[PDB]
């Protein structure tokens, strides 16, 4: 037996000490050393520092811009939107936690932390889904006849915002719960403790299975049906050098995509897998924070590969940074 | 694809 | 009486209390909160995290790209080398230091973490300097028949190191000295304390005079010549619109290289100056890290400034960013 | 002076 237990929470340390408190209530530099608070506050800064632009200059552009304001950008917002709350729901807040090295909230904070920095990152996701869904449909045509428009584009982004809640709520009213995780300065979903009284062992599962192999699926799917659908136009149509351009670059994109989505979510998969498959074994609170770590930088990295990366915005943004010039 | 790609951002 | 004094160091606190201790054996977290170590600490790894990058990037693209290695772009290559020693001999030092909250390596440490902090960012300065004089001499043509080969680079480049020299050397033998400054986590030249055993006063001056006002003046008048020669140009040739962007678009920077010269070296000269000239007068340790707080972070903007906006250089980060393509 | 200017990275 590993951690310590409390009504609201899970200290992964030992109380045979004596010395283990309540996160909700004094500093945990038993758990880690206080420099490693201050790395972990260094962090969340940077996050802020990057993700804070890059995703608000994404709005802002879109509004100086008429040519962003197409349907299938939406989701795209939605994307920026999203990556905001993990800016402001969770990376501020656990800066400010951080720094006192305990949830200093409570649990209401940590419910609140905990369900938009998880309803952030949610969207994000099923954005990055929903996205790969619409380029499928515009560009493999699979349905003749068929052109997307705004209404689609709005229903699209409606979808996103219902699969988040499927995930951040049901922990605020019985089925799974939050609880400060890692370092017990942030909030997260709870998957590594068997807690019976709200099944975490069935939500994981939901979880891992329709919020992780769902969208894994799907995005594969449709990216591969495309970079079929694009590399087979291309040989159709050697004469064209450009038509060789595009479907080169596309499949580079569409490789990143990928790539870079397993680097976000493997991680929680891969430790929320691994722990179902051997409950009898002790997980170090840094180590905790290993799958989150990942999880959170994307709201920096995902606005430079869908949006910094995306040739329209690029423009406008270089525009609007270089005074209406250039 | 070209025009539909564009409208993607994607090329 | 403000402050406290030691042998190698004055601490920006009173002693009435009887807290004080050494910069060099102990917290000074009577000097600030330490969760304001800790957000010194969040920056000193911003400035890791973008300054390493951007200019490390700097001298390899030079490697990857053989139209770099250009005469003209030796003092660039100053430019980042020096920001280089201004992240690993002070950004990184300091997130240690400030760690511990007091600088732990002694003054042999302050001398060398002071000497490599202060060097880097003369011959920074001094490059911006040699840049504008060699850009006035190839644009202004004020020399006729002259043309500016390696061997002018060359010298460009070590007089920019002789000139940080002159500067940074000075303190470690007698005329002024390096401590602890700001929180006394860092260590900067001796600016604020009117020291007689090595006439601080003098060297302040000196400074003041040949390390600003020169520097000033110079970049000033050469550009101000540069932006007459192409306004001129310009006008003298109104049936191009090439030229007349160009005129456009090299007024647009040097207004910038001059602005964000005054943002690097207006703190510190405001505040060596108001400081001389009101000696009878108490300076808190957050606010004596103001001036050096603008002075460190153009190791991340002077890169984006003279290189990433720089056309040429540009091109190859992007080309070798991403992946030998585009 | 556009070829000076392109020398010096500033056009
Ligand atoms: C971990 O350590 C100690 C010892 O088991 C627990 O603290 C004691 O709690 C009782 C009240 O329940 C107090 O009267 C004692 O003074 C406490 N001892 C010390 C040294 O604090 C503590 O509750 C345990 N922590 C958790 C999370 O349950
Ligand atoms: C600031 O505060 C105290 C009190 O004036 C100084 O510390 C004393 O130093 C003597 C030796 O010189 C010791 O025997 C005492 O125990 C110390 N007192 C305490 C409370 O530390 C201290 O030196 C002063 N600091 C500086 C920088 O001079
Ligand atoms: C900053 C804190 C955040 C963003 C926490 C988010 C955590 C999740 C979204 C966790 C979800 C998953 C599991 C718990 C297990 C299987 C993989 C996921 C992504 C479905
Ligand atoms: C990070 C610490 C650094 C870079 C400290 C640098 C401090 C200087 C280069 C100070 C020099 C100046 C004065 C002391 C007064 C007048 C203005 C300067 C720039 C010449
Ligand atoms: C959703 C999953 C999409 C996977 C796309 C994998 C694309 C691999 O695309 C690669 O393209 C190169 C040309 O650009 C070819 O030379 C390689 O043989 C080919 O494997
Ligand atoms: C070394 C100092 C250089 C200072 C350069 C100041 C340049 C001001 O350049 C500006 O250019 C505009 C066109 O681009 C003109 O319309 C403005 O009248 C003019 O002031
Ligand atoms: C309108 O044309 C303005 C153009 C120039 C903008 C130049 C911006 C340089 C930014 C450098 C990095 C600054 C922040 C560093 C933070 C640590
Ligand atoms: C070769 O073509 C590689 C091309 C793609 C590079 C994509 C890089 C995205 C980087 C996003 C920001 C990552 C770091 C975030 C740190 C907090």
């Amino acid at each position: 037996m590993c951690g310590t237990e409390g009504p609201n929470f899970y200290v992964p340390f030992s109380n045979k000490t004596g010395v283990v408190r309540s996160p909700f209530e004094a500093p945990q530099y038993y758990l880690a050393e206080p420099w490693q608070f201050s790395m972990l506050a260094a962090y969340m800064f940077l996050l802020i520092m990057l993700g804070f632009p890059i995703n608000f200059l994404t709005l802002y552009v879109t509004v100086q811009h008429k040519k962003l304001r197409t349907p299938l950008n939406y989701i795209l917002l939605n994307l920026a939107v999203a990556d905001l709350f993990m800016v402001f729901g969770g990376f501020t807040t656990t800066l400010y936690t951080s720094l006192h090295g305990y949830f200093v909230f409570g649990p209401t904070g940590c419910n609140l932390e905990g369900f938009f920095a998880t309803l952030g990152g949610e969207i994000a996701l099923w954005s990055l889904v929903v996205l790969a869904i619409e380029r499928y449909v515009v560009v493999c045509k699979p349905m003749s006849n068929f052109r997307f428009g705004e209404n689609h584009a709005i229903m699209g982004v409606a979808f996103t915002w219902v699969m988040a809640l499927a995930c951040a709520a049901p922990p605020l009213v019985g089925w799974s719960r939050y609880i400060p995780e890692g370092m017990q300065c942030s909030c997260g979903i709870d998957y590594y403790t068997p807690h019976e009284e709200t099944n975490n062992e069935s939500f994981v599962i939901y979880m891992f299975v329709v919020h992780f192999i769902i969208p894994l699926i799907v995005i594969f799917f449709c990216y591969g049906q495309l970079v079929f659908t694009v590399k087979e136009a291309a040989a159709q149509q050697q004469e064209s050098a450009t038509t060789q351009k595009a479907e080169k670059e596309v499949t580079r994109m569409v490789i990143i995509y990928v790539i870079a989505f397993l680097i976000c979510w493997l991680p929680y998969a891969g430790v929320a897998f691994y722990i179902f498959t051997h409950q009898g074994s002790c997980f170090g609170p840094i180590f905790m924070t290993i799958p989150a770590f990942f999880a959170k930088t994307s709201a920096v990295y995902n606005p430079v590969i869908y949006i910094m990366m995306n040739k329209q915005f690029r423009n406008c943004m270089v525009t609007t940074l270089c005074c209406g010039k250039n | 694809i070209l025009e539909n790609l564009k409208d993607c951002g994607l090329f």
